[PDB]
Formats: structure tokens, sequence, C-alpha cells
């Protein structure tokens, strides 16, 4: 648990539709 | 309708190319975007680019040549200059 949140926290940029 | 979110990670000297470290559709896309807000990660809406990345570049894969320049442009907009 927390892998998703930790990945987002360290992210550079999110692309969405 | 189908929500999509692609999470791109690039760290000079670690990642040789930008990496798709997380993806999501539907409920998981919504959660990715909530977390993006929480951590102040830039979110860019680009529907053709999101769909194409989602189809082509799976979680844990580096971007491929078709994406190099469009993703560079996002990185330039998004990078924290730390001052």
């Amino acid at each position: 648990s927390g892998s998703l949140a930790n990945n987002i926290k360290k992210s550079t940029v999110i692309v969405k539709n | 309708p189908t929500a999509i979110a692609i999470c791109l990670y690039y760290k000079l000297g670690e990642t040789p190319l930008p990496l798709v470290i997380e993806t999501g559709k539907d409920a998981k896309a919504l959660q990715i975007i909530k977390l993006a807000e929480l951590y102040d990660i830039p979110v860019i809406e680009d529907i053709p680019l999101a769909r194409s990345l989602y189809k082509n570049i799976h979680k844990g894969q580096y971007i491929t040549e078709d994406f190099f320049e469009p993703v560079a442009q996002l990185i330039r907009i998004a990078i924290d200059l730390d001052y």
C-alpha cells in the first residue's frame, strides 16, 4: 500500500484526456 | 466515457528517457488526478497525446521516439526550477 501515491508524489507531469 | 491519466517521470542522470511510472483509466485515473492535486504535480489535458501514450507506453516503460518531442514540451512546462 502506498506505491501509487509515492509514484505520483515523485512524478514530473501528468497527461490526461 | 473513459477517463485516462498518464504519469511521466524524468530525472536527469537516473532515467535515460522519460518513463511512464503510473497509468490509470476510469476510477484509477480520477484517483491519480486527486493525488496530483495533493502533491502539486502539474496536470496537462491533451486528449490525443493521453490516448496515444495510454495505448502505446505501458506502466514501467520508457517513451518511444514518436513521443520524444511532445513529452519534452510537457517536461519543459512542468519542471520545477526550484527557486
